[PDB]
């Protein structure tokens, strides 16, 4: 509720696109990685930035 | 939907549309109900109404099932049949409907409007599965009598101690006893929200209120009071579980070296822990909550849930828990609306506590080991069903007093109820007596106390004193005026005021009368504080003055003198015009 | 004791306190309440006697502008205020309260301790700049000094307050713009928190300190969460003249609204700022529940023109001054290209468009000659560009 | 681009007046204002190209925190089509009391509840946009 309230209060009409609700409020992320090169390119190490 | 018949528990899908709650009836019982009385409306999963494009036929006995719909003689298809036939009414489960003969008192419980006293005389003798439906329909008809009533509104902010009221003109302004709650409303931009739930009390001059409060929100101009509209809402659990006995203390294990200030209560707690449910009759001034604290601390390790029907009692037990109980392992339960000036100093609103303080008004559906019910004569059978459904405990205790205030039952006007017909638990405390009592009076001198214990009790009360001897009974002629809906007796007060110069003692004198108009005009000609009989049951005084206006049924009931004159500790100047109240309490003659 | 009380006012928050009172006693100050109840009303300068004040001193024993107000009142008010503070605790625009009961004589008095407030409030500044008196103004000099708007030697001047003998007082007052704008933003955050928490109350100017924190919940009715509304009719309205005296919105002409960043590099041809006006209104005056039309042509009546014009006269101080003036448009007459004004972009009435524009005209009657000769579009378009340094007023053409 | 921005009517009009300036038919960025079914196709045809310059996260349903029975929902009160532009629901009930079977059906069918509740997903198996898991 906290980050959701923050991003809704930041909005003008109170309407935000649905595609950015998890982009800015979801606390857990899952990456599905088909092969090793994409693993080396998106989440190498123990921390990554998305 | 589908369920069980109210008086034979057979599977059915019929609702009698003319009732108040419209309960379940099987085909036999619904049939018998729709031949006898004027009830001619029945509801299945689809209503039994004539499904013509335009028509008004609701009586099933001249309604005919044709094809897919129901029709009357005027427009039915040539195909039969009448729904009401073969000693039955059409509906589900034609193979399993068992007939009965309880249709007579069922009709008496259904078609009545609960005005006369015989309805409550008859609503308690029945098989008690029918008593739940009687309680539900009584609460519902009380609700619909309440819904046809007018609202209040506060004038301004007048004072902290007292307020004044403004009312829309046309429909009657009520009696103000504390039992009639009024719900406030902030009518602000543009929303209507609940804030406070006040009662009021009869004023001093003209329009005035000595009130009792709910919330510290100061009430502005835009606040108008609705009485209340909380719905009656269906009940399932019985009012009382059967009395079963256990060989030992089951589910409860004692403590070691508890205390000694209540040392005459340990075997009482053991007998409490033996059987299923127990009752203690508490005369005024015994420490019923102190007994509750002692029994809770005897088993300091299991669920003890305190429930009081009324909030004066929960405030009393809250300050009692502060006085004796350990603090952190306690929880008061606040409702969603914070219905009164809630005492919030504990672990308030914890469903996972041990010592839980709550009201039946907002019980949660939790578990219990032993439950403590308070102020029984307040509790109606509907509230008993509610507390049994929401709260389940291995052992029960019910403390209260028949001689005190009963449940209000505002619909009853003619015929005073006898104490067993207050509710079921009061019937248990009279018929087989109470399972316990605390026989000790700590306010009344010897003569008054053994006269009250001689009138109704089994001489259970004594005096921890000797007689004070300013308890007087007077022969007042009492010229009446009653130029008001109530009764007024001023010259009798003039005689009493012609006394009181030979008595320098009681100049703080507390005026107590069972008649309201005399109560209001009491502090007018003479400057002595005045309080009605509704100010009793929780307050004690030392000097009480009584002026009786009339000798009637309202002034003949003995419980009510019992709650009025027990307040006086050391002196009462009881002035009456009744020749029968006389040898009951042998005072001085003068 | 007078020392145990101060050590309790400390609490977990590690600070040092210097008592403005005397021996755990209430300090009497003379503040500028906005009060409305059934017996007194108005925006007047009152005298409050229910708050012991302690001033926090940082490193070097220097007394700074951060106080500890420990207001004491009845038990049920303490109850209700704890509940409302617990509902409103998570908002950053709420002063950090501290609830405790303390021994005074033999009896427990409940004290509510507000932590790290400024000496004065919003109402004090509003009353000082709205009820000005050149002979007795000590709550304005102190505010101007304690926030580094001046140097305390500015008040030794011949005329430090006059707008015509000292235009630099405008620059002095403009230093409070970023202190008022953050207060407005914190008011919006507090209103959002009240709305989400379902609390109905009235926001007064005397309940917000000069930092922006709100600290009074005496009359805050709570309701079903998410359905509470803040009443800001009396908050934004009294503060309204201060928003242009101190130029509180001059930080909106900078990119990312940062006073260190350069100016927004506005487009020259842009004249319709309706979206920017709506964004500013919804950012600052969000819970002002009256309808706001950026263009006054849509207004309901003559009482809606004044209201929207009042909002526009401030919202037009963040837009470039070259975007106002008449809106010209190249029309063609008789096959020859005119350039005439087909509208105006008022600073107050917004954008107004002419309903009768004739892009392809044939004959020009005396009315048309009169109109096309009166308007400055012809002359300013034909004239040479002017840069007049004699005046600070905008110069168009010569 | 700003994440919370969903109304690109001004950008669509600017693109239309920069590229298709002398295309003399009327162009409505939001197709809700169209004249008939031959105006929906035309403005949708212009939008399907004008929506290829806007971020793909700005499309999808437009959610809005409503409150029922004192408890905060988050439900979709509209859509931002790539072709039909921005469409707003005419019947939004910000403060509802009782939810009937129709209301349960609507509030359970829409993805606002599930996508808001769900965890963020980054699926590298496909080039299609992934919302939540
Ligand atoms: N353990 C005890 N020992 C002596 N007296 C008691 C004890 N418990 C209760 N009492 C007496 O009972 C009275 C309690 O009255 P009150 O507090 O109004 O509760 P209640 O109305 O239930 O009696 C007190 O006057 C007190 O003297
Ligand atoms: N006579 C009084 N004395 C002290 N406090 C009061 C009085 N009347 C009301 N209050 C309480 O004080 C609050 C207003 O206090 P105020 O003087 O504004 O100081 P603060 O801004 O710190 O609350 C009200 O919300 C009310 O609860
Ligand atoms: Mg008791
Ligand atoms: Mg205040
Ligand atoms: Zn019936
Ligand atoms: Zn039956
Ligand atoms: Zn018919
Ligand atoms: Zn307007
Ligand atoms: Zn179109």
């Amino acid at each position: 509720n906290d980050a959701l309230n923050n991003i809704i209060n930041n909005a003008r009409d109170g309407c935000v696109p649905l595609n950015i609700i998890p982009l800015t409020t979801a606390a857990k992320l899952m990456v599905v990685i088909p092969d090793y090169n994409t693993y080396k390119n998106t989440c190498d190490g123990t921390t990554f930035t998305y | 939907a589908v369920g069980a018949c109210v008086l034979c528990n057979s599977q059915t899908s019929l609702r009698c549309g003319a009732c108040i709650r419209r309960p379940f009836l099987c085909c036999k019982c619904c049939y018998d109900h729709v031949i006898s009385t004027s009830h001619k409306l029945v509801l299945s999963v689809n209503p039994y109404v004539c499904n013509a494009p335009g028509c008004d036929v609701t009586d099933v006995t001249q309604l005919y099932l044709g094809g897919m719909s129901y029709y009357c003689k005027s427009h039915k298809p040539p195909i039969s049949f009448p729904l009401c036939a073969n000693g039955q009414v059409f509906g589900l489960y034609k193979n399993t409907c068992v007939g009965s003969d309880n249709v007579t008192d069922f009709n008496a419980i259904a078609t009545c409007d609960w005005t006369n006293a015989g309805d409550y005389i008859l609503a308690n003798t029945c098989t008690e599965r029918l008593k739940l439906f009687a309680a539900e329909t009584l609460k519902a008809t009380e609700e619909t009598f309440k819904l046809s009533y007018g609202i209040a509104t506060v004038r301004e902010v007048l004072s902290d101690r007292e307020l004044h009221l403004s009312w829309e003109v046309g429909k009657p302004r009520p009696p103000l006893n504390r039992n009639y709650v009024f719900t406030g409303y902030r009518v602000t931009k543009n929303s209507k929200v609940q804030i406070g739930e006040y009662t009021f009390e009869k004023g001093d001059y003209g329009d005035a209120v000595v009130y009792r409060g709910t919330t510290t929100y100061k009430l502005n101009v835009g606040d108008y009071f609705v009485l209340t509209s909380h719905t009656v809402m269906p009940l399932s659990a019985p009012t009382l579980v059967p009395q079963e006995h256990y060989v030992r203390i089951t589910g409860l294990y004692p403590t070691l070296n508890i205390s000694d200030e209540f040392s005459s209560n340990v075997a009482n707690y053991q007998k409490v822990g033996m059987q299923k449910y127990s009752t203690l009759q508490g005369p005024p001034g015994t420490g019923k909550s102190h007994f509750a604290i002692g029994l809770a601390l005897y088993y300091p390790s299991a669920r003890i849930v305190y429930t009081a029907c009324s909030h004066a009692a929960v405030d009393a037990l809250c300050e009692k828990a502060l006085k004796y109980l350990p603090i952190d392992k306690c929880s008061r339960i606040i409702p969603a609306r914070a219905r009164v000036e809630c005492f919030d100093k504990f672990k308030v609103n914890s469903t996972l506590e041990q010592y839980v303080f709550c009201t039946v008004n907002a019980l949660p559906e939790t578990t219990a080991d032993i439950v403590v019910f308070d102020e029984i004569s307040m509790a109606t059978n509907y509230d008993l069903s509610v507390v049994n459904a929401r709260l389940r405990a291995k052992h029960y205790v019910y403390i209260g007093d028949p001689a005190q205030l009963p449940a209000p039952r505002t619909l009853l006007t003619k015929g005073t109820l006898e104490p067993e017909y207050f509710n079921s638990v009061c019937r248990l405390m009279k018929t087989i007596g109470p399972d316990m009592f605390l026989g000790t009076c700590r306010r009344c001198p010897a003569e008054i106390v053994d006269t009250v214990s001689a009138l109704v009790y089994d001489n259970k009360l004594k005096a921890h004193k000797d007689k004070s001897a300013q308890c007087f009974k007077m022969f007042y002629k009492g010229v009446i005026t009653h130029d008001v809906s109530s009764a007024i007796n001023r010259p009798q007060i003039g005689v009493v005021r012609e006394f009181l110069t030979r008595n320098p003692a009681w100049r703080k004198a507390v005026f107590i009368s069972p008649y309201n108009s005399q109560n209001a005009v009491a502090s007018k000609i003479l400057g002595l504080p005045t309080q009605t009989v509704d100010s009793s049951q929780g307050s004690e005084y030392d000097y009480v003055i009584f002026t009786q206006t009339t000798e009637t049924a309202h002034s003949c009931n003995v419980n009510r003198f019992n709650v009025a004159i027990t307040r006086a500790k050391v002196g009462i100047l009881c002035i009456m015009s009744d020749r029968d109240l006389y040898d009951k309490l042998q005072f001085t003659s003068l | 004791d007078a020392q145990s009380f101060l050590n309790r006012v400390c609490g977990v928050s590690a600070a040092r306190l210097t008592p403005c009172g005397t021996g755990t006693s209430t300090d009497v100050v003379y503040r500028a309440f906005d009060i409305y109840n059934d017996k007194v009303a108005g925006f007047a300068k009152f005298l409050k006697t229910n708050c012991c004040r302690f001033q926090e001193k940082d490193e070097d024993d220097n007394l700074i502008d951060s106080y500890f107000v420990v207001k004491r009142h009845t038990f049920s008010n303490y109850q209700h205020e704890e509940t409302i503070y617990n509902l409103l605790k998570d908002c950053p625009a709420v002063a950090k309260h501290d609830f405790f009961k303390f021994r005074i004589d033999g009896d427990m008095v409940p004290h509510i301790s507000r932590q790290r407030l400024t000496k004065y409030t919003m109402a004090d500044l509003v009353y000082a700049l709205r009820h000005f008196d050149e002979g007795n103004c000590d709550t304005l000099k102190e505010i101007l000094v304690t926030y580094n708007c001046c140097d305390d030697d500015y008040f030794n001047k011949k005329d430090w307050y006059d707008f015509v003998e000292n235009p630099d007082i405008l620059r002095v007052y403009a230093n409070l713009g970023e202190r008022v704008r953050q207060a407005l933003l914190k008011t919006v955050q507090f209103c959002d928190a009240m709305r989400n928490a379902g609390i109905v109350g009235v926001l007064t100017l005397d309940n917000q300190d000069l930092n922006g924190n709100w600290y009074d919940f005496g009359d805050f009715i709570q309701t079903t969460p998410g359905s509470g509304v803040p009443v800001v009719d009396s908050y934004y309205s009294l503060l309204m003249p201060i928003l242009t005296l101190t130029r509180a919105l001059t930080a909106e002409s900078h990119v990312d609204t940062d006073l260190t960043k350069p100016y927004i590099k506005w487009d020259l041809l842009k004249y319709d700022f309706t979206e920017e006006r709506l964004k500013l209104f919804d950012r600052y005056f969000k819970y002002w529940d009256q309808t706001y039309h950026p263009n006054c042509v849509n207004c309901l009546d003559d009482r809606c023109i004044l209201h929207c014009a009042n909002f526009n006269v401030l919202f037009s101080t963040v837009f470039p001054p070259t975007s106002f003036g008449p809106l010209v448009r190249k029309i063609f007459v008789d096959g020859v290209p005119f350039v005439v004004s087909t509208g105006y972009h008022f600073r107050e009435l917004g954008v107004v468009h002419n309903q009768d524009v004739n892009l392809h005209s044939s004959r020009l009657s005396f009315k048309e000659l009169l109109v096309y000769a009166a308007d400055p579009a012809m002359h300013a378009a034909s004239g040479n560009l002017l840069l007049d340094k004699r005046t600070t007023c905008f110069s168009v053409a010569a």
